[PDB]
């Protein structure tokens, strides 16, 4: 004797040792992504190529 | 075999519903209910096969065989 079986609910486990099928269906992906950056150029120049006479003491 | 295709005209399933009486001993006999389950006319002349009677608990409890009187 097995007990009280319905008849229109579905086949589930419902009692210790009752079996039951899992499908592994695992799909798990995970990402992340950083950056950072900095720059600085400078550059400076001055020239007195031919100084007036006036302008030769400074 | 396995593969092959019957065509019936003569045979429907169906289901059989009864009554356990009380302080019922083996070998009486009870009433039964045949009710077509898919897509027969009729049932007008049938004759039940052999069909076990299940309980709640999934055990036999009676066997059921006959004629059907079908009100016409």
């Amino acid at each position: 004797n097995y007990g009280y079986q319905p008849l229109f609910e579905d086949r589930r486990p419902r009692n210790i040792g009752d079996t039951l099928t899992i499908v592994l269906q695992e799909n798990v992906s995970a990402s992340k992504s950083s950056s950072a950056n900095a720059s600085r150029d400078g550059k400076t120049s001055f020239g007195f190529d031919t100084v007036p006479r006036y302008l030769q003491g400074l | 075999p396995t593969g092959t295709n019957m065509q019936l005209k003569n045979v429907a399933a169906v289901m059989v519903t009864a009554s356990y009486p009380p302080f019922a001993r083996q070998g009486q006999t009870i009433d039964v209910v045949v009710s077509s389950m898919g897509n027969a006319k009729s049932l007008r002349g049938g004759t039940l096969l052999m069909t076990p009677l299940k309980g709640v608990d999934s055990q036999v409890y009676a066997l059921a065989q006959g004629n059907i009187l079908v009100g016409g």
